[PDB]
């Protein structure tokens, strides 16, 4: 593999990983400032997840959209594996949401158009996204999100299990029964995020595993007295039980209350 | 001196048959365990990701180091360039140099 470490200086650490951290870097030659990620051969193994990395880096590679983290290449030596990522300077959503509570309706909006743009993008390269968490949101320097998880799917449905994620909180009803599931949970997505980017806190959060497993199997959720009669109906539209009954991206894009709200 | 042997190159078929593509990493100990399937539609400039089902069916012969893809009840449509793209066990990017598909005939009709 032609990159090597040898090309890049390495800046300040960008935060911690499960597998190694990210570093802050630019290639020498043209002194272009990017990320390094920078994971462990022998904890990925640990984990026994390194082939389904390669098979998601792979399938990364071929995604050019301003809505999502461009992987301009990777690399490798004994010990570690190295990924070239678009540099996001102005951190997570999670973050933000942390330092502000909650959004206005204008950057929810906003947000909800950038997802559903590349979500598009998306569904027009054949590539099935699974869930989505402010977390893995980065800020590019306009401010403009960035898809950045590498959680990809060619399986169209898929009964896949994945990911033993923190908590439940992102996952469709689909995917936590056991069922088959496909490009439907994008929707579903999109309504979580809508709901927590307005509230504060994702609509099924709870104190325990059973409470939270009961609420989205239910789809059990309320909106707090200040949340928008527009803002209600999308999520009521976007948050049901039966994905084939979800919305098309284009029926979000132009629901009313996007189009009022959205800057973009 | 390892390769991806990927076949056939070029293949003539019509409306409602199906085709297999085969892609073998050859020459190498490097495992083909990850294999990807694309495609660009004859005319157009977007590659696309074939996705798995309907149609759309792929294995993995991880004894010989080769996947398949197979396309059954072929359109018209179909027409155009596919191409496996994996990376491997060794972390090394691997790609078929491709099968140009034609589907021509047999009933439009
Ligand atoms: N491309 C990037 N640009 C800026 N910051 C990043 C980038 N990638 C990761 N980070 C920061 O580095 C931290 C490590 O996150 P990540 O690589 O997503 O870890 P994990 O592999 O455990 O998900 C993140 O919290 C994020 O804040």
């Amino acid at each position: 593999r032609q990159w090597a470490l040898e090309d890049f200086e390495i800046g300040r650490p960008l935060g911690k990983g499960k597998f190694g951290n990210v570093y802050l870097a630019r290639e020498k030659q043209s002194k272009f400032i990017l990320a390094l990620k920078v994971l462990f051969k022998a904890q990925l193994e640990k984990a026994g997840v390194e082939h389904q990395l390669r098979r998601e880096v792979e399938i990364q590679s071929h995604l050019r959209h301003p809505n999502i983290l461009r992987l301009y290449g990777y690399f490798h030596d004994a010990t570690r594996v190295y990924l070239i990522l678009e540099y996001a300077p102005l951190g997570t959503v999670y973050r933000e949401l942390q330092k502000l509570s909650k959004f206005d309706e204008q950057r929810t909006a906003t947000y909800i158009t950038e997802l559903a743009n590349a979500l598009s993008y998306c569904h027009s390269k054949r590539v099935i996204h699974r869930d989505i968490k402010p977390e893995n949101l980065l800020l590019g320097s306009a401010g403009e999100l960035k898809i950045a998880d590498f959680g990809w799917s060619v399986h169209a449905p898929s009964s896949r299990r994945t990911t033993l994620a923190g908590t439940l909180d992102y996952l469709p009803p689909e995917m936590i029964e056991g069922r088959m599931h496909d490009e439907k949970v994008d929707l579903w997505s999109l309504g979580v995020l809508c709901y927590e980017f307005l509230v504060g806190k994702p609509p099924f959060e709870a104190n325990t595993y059973q409470e939270t497993y009961k609420r989205i199997s239910r789809v059990e959720f309320t909106f707090p007295d200040f949340v928008t009669e527009g803002a209600r109906d999308l999520i009521s539209r976007l948050l049901k039980h039966n994905p084939s009954q979800r919305p098309m991206l284009r029926e979000v894009l132009e629901h009313p209350w996007i189009t009022a709200n959205s800057s973009k | 001196m390892a390769r991806v042997d990927q076949t056939p190159r070029i293949a003539t078929k019509e409306t409602g048959e199906s085709l297999t593509i085969n892609c073998v990493l050859r020459d190498t100990a490097c495992a083909l365990d990850s294999t990807n399937w694309y495609r660009t539609k004859l005319g157009s400039t977007k590659e696309q990701t074939i996705s798995i089902g309907g149609r759309y069916s792929e294995t993995v012969d991880e004894g010989s180091n080769s996947a398949s893809l197979t396309i059954r009840d072929l359109r018209v449509e179909d027409s155009g360039t596919y191409k496996c793209k994996a990376i491997d066990s060794c972390w090394l990017s691997r790609e078929g140099a491709g099968t140009v598909l034609t589907v021509k005939g047999g009933a439009a009709a």
